[PDB]
RNA sequence: AGCUAGUUGGUGGGGUAAUGGCCCACCAAGGCGACGACGGGUAGCCGGUCUGAGAGGAUGGCCGGCCACAGGGGCACUGA
RNA sequence: GGAGGAAGAAGCCCUUCGGGGUGUAAACUCCUGAACCCGGGACGAAACCCCCGACGAGGGGACUGACGGUACCGGGGUAAUAGCGCCGGCCAACUCCGUGCCAGCAGCCGCGGUAAUACGGAGGGCGCGAGCGUUACCCGGAUUCACUGGGCGUAAAGGGCGUGUAGGCGGCCUGGGGCGUCCCAUGUGAAAGACCACGGCUCAACCGUGGGGGAGCGUGGGAUACGCUCAGGCUAGACG
RNA sequence: CCUGGUCCACCCGUGACGCUGAGGCGCGAAAGCGUGGGGAGCAAACCGGAUUAGAUACCCGGGUAGUCCACGCCCUAAACGAUGCGCGCUAGGUCUCUGGGUCUCCUGGGGGCCGAAGCUAACGCGUUAAGCGCGCCGCCUGGGGAGUACGGCCGCAAGGC
RNA sequence: CCGAGGGUAGGGCCCGUGACUGGGGCGAAGUCGUAACAAGGUAGCUGUACCGGAAGGUGCGGCUGGA
RNA sequence: UAAAAAUGUUCUGGAAA
């Protein structure tokens, strides 16, 4: 179930800086920002040219990891998002935001993304109205996604929220701050999401 | 300057007196993502040596392929030996089907959508230049109609 | 409707009966090659008027007797002792094929 | 006693167009004519003329080719890269207007006879018919 | 071949023969050990293979080997035939499952555990 | 690799809701087979299912349609 | 479980004894609240039937819930399971020790004979996760029975050679027929499934509604290039 | 003496009568078999001599089937161009057999070599195709087991299919 | 009359099994030789026939995949 | 195209690179 476990762990060995933590992955100490280098005993010597199959890999785990999502789901999504009509590039990428607990993070709410996740799993997190607890729930156009009442007294729920003073939102969501509340008003694009991942590798990945 | 990307390298062997004395052989294909690719094979006795001498021939066997919104006008099948290859254009997304050998090419010939199917012996030097008869013989409806003006 | 065939006329020794070569041609349903075939239909003859060599039309009929399931329909060329023979030959080739 | 006069005909072709012949002979046949016809029109070779070999009805047709080259080997490219028979009394080919094949992503041509006519692929599409594919040429 | 030729004779499905006659295809079989030796190996190699010669449930008695470093059978021991041949005993054809029947899993394994029986230990 | 005596056809019967050698006398000698008859083996068929770029290949469990059977076997009674 | 949390505790493992790794992982700090608790608690069930109207139409009335005190909702609410395979190449993942053609591994090639990324253990890593491997069987890859789409001088593959039966195949011009073939129309092609659109269970899996395919085969109509058939004409094949 | 194929020339006659060919039928080197005949030379088997560790072999001296004829069987082969039959098409150079020519040389049929284009894994093939095409037939699907067994047909047998 | 089944008798197909026996495949370090690969020391291969512990030898004819 | 010339045997199992 959704790893739980060492994922400053990750930022390191894909070499490619993560921030699943939120707060720490983003000082001076990504973990990131000591060692930009693999695990393990070795992690530190000569690389031979990784494989064409290798490169793949990484670059799916890249993604992957890169939301907690687990590869049955990963995997799953990226199948509805062959069949869908369009760009499997973009496509998948948008249905990879369009993940609840996904958007949560992506409208603060929460500093990082496994803690998107348990707002989710604990209700805090509601949608046009009534409210909701899956983390795969896959947000449509024009809904917003506003914070619960019993919550926005607390002292998580604060701080959080506060960070939005002066920050904006990404160019496909509002955000009534005071009102907790900020619609999806369409999915996001390749170039608006500026993530480390060269989504055609990955796609090739699951060609073999 | 191009992209430069290396499909395989290989020690080979002669024998004498004293035993076998060995060769290396880098087959080097070398592009720019947009329109233009060369293949070359190098021989030499290191292989830092050879993987240089068959990017140097690279440059030299260049060609000119038509890209057209990132795919192949036509389809051809190149027979090249008991080596051949099948390419069938793409509708854009689809990327690039293709074996190592010659995605490699079509990759730094800036081939973005295309089918492909090795078939016979897959060798991969020979397939390697299979493919470039193959991208070599390829024509545009523009050129195809300044061939049957009248 | 009632499906009508047309068949050349091989044997008459029965009485009141004809049996009708019907050929028919279709595409392979695999190889495409156009291909012959062939089948035999024991007609009725009331009339006792039809005989060997007469390209005859067949109409599906009431069962007359077990096999036969067919009329006569009509008369539609007379004289073709050539495709009875083909017949007849092939049949007298299989006087070979034996053991 | 040849047994597929077009089959020939097309090979005749094939056969000279390689070795740059400016002009080959074949056989005359009202049916064959029609194809030529076709194959001047869609512009594959230059033309093609009823003429007389010994005493016997033939059709003279005239090669295309392309211009002259450099580096070694300077043969000119070729108009009629292929051409190939499709249907061959081994075995006939019959399609329906729906079946009807795309030559070459549309660079190339099939030669269908319909009951309007000798036409190609648009030709026979554009009129609905579909018929036996006497060969394909790119 | 010529297209008349195909239409007379035709293709032929190729049809392939099991490597492993263990009835029903049966996942696995079950048997009786009626001979538990140890034979010398194939070539380049050289070792004592702990194998067992079992009469099954098929009706056929075959020669199976039992896997893992240190085994418990006798010459009446049930046993579960599992298939999978191995290369050094031109006779042998199948496995026998560790861990099933009077088969005891590989005392003290501690990897791959799952392939010999062998339970998983109490980290105590 | 050849098979066939109710065997193939006829006439008049019995029979049936009804065609028919389905069954019966009598008559005629027929019918079928390398386009694979007869025989031996295996098997319930299909919609579909899995796989495949496709053509194909494999399959027929759940659900739906048809068939067949009811310990093995023969028969009829009631009755639309 | 989440967010914080050390130029980085211990233990275990490596080491060119400086140190490096497991690792923000833990511990530790706050924070949420799977479970469980208390209260509330369904849809699926509206007609048969009854009354007004004629036991018709239409309107109104009453009984009925196995699943269940379940789903679901309100309030309260505890940090609360992790395993399996693999890490020589194919193929993502490497070191130390043990052993010494032994014990064992092995899908293919092959690993072990005293320095083994291949055996066995450990550390470390990779993959996937309430799963993860193994065996059996089907398709793919296998254009490796090749219709699409292969071959036969030397790799498997030309019959010892003739004559010829069935069969297959067939030159040039014209006309009649229209079986092949092609075109329009039309009947048929159940349902489910599949695909697409949209909906209903918090999502999904399931599920509903709608939409679109369909060759085949029947019927009627039409075309005539090519194949076929009848007929007439030819001489370039063939024979004399 | 009887008889087959076949090629050139004249273009005179027929008017597609054509190609191919599962089966069938015929032929089919040598050895081998059955009658009888024949038998010089040769020569399996067999006997010596020599060689050799041995020598059922190589070498030497002998020698019977057989080899030869007739009639009838046998039906195999590296039966080979390891390359099925037919037709059309695609540079030339050279030597050669046989025919016709307005006998510099041309033109037809055949036998060789080298080589256009093209083909091939390569070697090579290349108007005598292994090139480019159409028609029909035979045959191949990893090595061994094995051209073996069982069955059937054939044969006197040996064996063949 | 027909008729399930039972009974006597004799054929056909297939499966299991049998003293003994034929060859076959496989199996780290057995015995004899030396046929083949370099005129492999007698050019090799080949159909057949006779012969020999064994490879094989010789006869007849054929092949070049030998000079 | 024609094609002469040698009496005389043998080397355990793995692994080399």
């Amino acid at each position: 179930g959704r790893y739980i476990g060492p994922v400053c762990r990750l930022c390191r060995r894909e070499g490619v800086k993560l921030y699943l933590k939120g707060e720490r992955c983003y000082s001076p100490k990504c973990a990131m920002e000591r060692r930009p280098y693999p695990p393990g005993q070795h992690g530190q010597k000569r690389a031979r040219r990784p494989s064409d199959y290798a490169v793949r890999l990484r670059e799916k785990q890249k993604l992957r990891r890169i939301y907690g999502i687990s590869e049955r789901q990963f995997r799953n999504l990226f199948e509805e998002a062959s069949k869908k009509k369009g760009v499997t590039g973009s496509v998948f990428l948008g249905l990879l935001e369009s993940r609840l607990d996904n958007v949560v993070y992506r409208l603060g709410f929460a500093v990082s993304r496994r803690q998107a996740r348990q707002l989710v799993r604990h209700g805090h997190i509601t949608v046009n109205g009534r409210r909701v607890d899956l983390p795969s729930y896959r947000v449509r156009p024009g809904d917003e996604i506003a914070v619960a009442e019993k919550s926005r007294n607390l002292e998580l729920i604060r701080q959080n929220l506060e960070a939005m003073k002066g920050r904006k939102v990404g160019p496909w969501l509002s955000l009534d701050v005071e009102g907790m509340k900020g619609k999806f008003l369409r999915l996001p694009d390749r170039e608006d999401l500026a993530l480390p991942v060269n989504e055609q590798l990955v796609i090739e990945f699951y060609s073999r | 300057d191009f992209e430069e990307k290396m499909i395989l390298i290989r020690r080979t062997a002669r024998m004498q007196a004293g035993g076998r004395r060995f060769r290396f052989g880098a087959l080097v294909v070398v592009g720019d993502r947009q329109g233009r690719v060369g293949l070359g094979f190098g021989k030499a006795p290191e292989v830092p040596l050879a993987v240089q001498k068959a990017g140097y021939y690279a440059r030299r066997n260049m060609v000119e392929v038509p890209l057209q919104n990132g795919t192949i006008p036509h389809e051809i099948e190149v027979e090249f030996g008991a080596s051949k290859i099948v390419l069938k254009p793409a509708a854009p997304g689809t990327g690039v089907i293709a074996g190592a050998v010659p995605r490699a090419i079509l990759e730094l010939a800036g081939v973005t959508d295309i089918l492909t199917k090795e078939l016979g012996s897959r060798n991969p030097i020979n397939i390697a230049y299979a493919t470039m008869e193959a991208l070599r013989q390829l024509r545009t409806k523009a050129d195809v109609e300044r061939l049957r003006k009248g | 409707p009632k499906k009508v065939l047309t068949g050349v006329v091989v044997s008459d020794k029965m009485q009141k009966t004809v049996t009708v070569l019907v050929e028919r041609q279709f595409p392979h349903p695999l190889y495409g090659k156009v291909i012959k075939r062939s089948k035999k239909y024991l007609a009725h003859d009331p009339e006792e008027k039809y005989k060997l060599g007469d390209v005859v039309e067949i109409i599906e009929s009431r069962p007359i007797s077990k096999r036969k399931r067919f009329r006569v329909l009509r008369l539609v060329e007379s004289g073709r002792m050539d495709l009875v023979e083909k017949y007849l030959i092939r049949r007298q080739n299989y006087e070979s094929l034996s053991k | 006693m040849l047994t597929d006069p077009i089959a020939d005909m097309l090979t005749r072709i094939r056969n000279a167009t390689r070795v740059y012949k400016e002009s080959t002979d074949v056989p005359a046949s009202r049916f064959k004519e029609e194809i030529l016809r076709i194959l001047a029109r869609e512009g594959f070779i230059k033309g093609y003329e009823r003429v007389d070999v010994d005493g016997k009805p033939y059709l003279r047709v005239y090669l295309k080719y392309g211009p002259r080259r450099q580096g070694p080997d300077p043969r000119p490219e070729q108009v009629i890269h292929h051409i190939r028979r499709i249907s061959k009394p081994g075995r006939r080919v019959y399609v329906g207007v729906k079946e009807i094949p795309r030559v070459r992503r549309g660079l190339g041509i099939a030669i269908l006879s319909t009951s309007k006519g000798v036409l190609t692929d648009r030709e026979a599409r554009k009129l609905g018919v579909g018929g036996e594919l006497i060969c394909e040429v790119w | 071949p010529t297209i008349n030729q195909l239409v007379r004779k035709g293709r032929e499905k190729v049809r392939k023969k099991s490597k492993v006659p263990a009835l029903k295809g049966a996942p696995f079989r079950r048997g009786v050990c009626t001979v538990v030796r140890t034979v010398t190996p194939k070539k380049p190699n050289s070792a004592l293979r702990k194998v067992a010669k079992v009469r099954l449930t098929s009706g056929y008695e075959v020669t199976a080997y039992i896997p893992g470093e240190g085994h418990n059978l006798q010459e009446h021991s049930v046993v579960l035939i599992r298939g999978g041949r191995v290369k050094d005993l031109p006779g042998v054809r199948y496995h026998i499952v560790r861990g099933v029947y009077d088969a005891a899993g590989v005392k003290d394994r501690k990897k791959s555990r799952s392939k010999y029986g062998t339970k998983k230990p109490k980290e105590a």
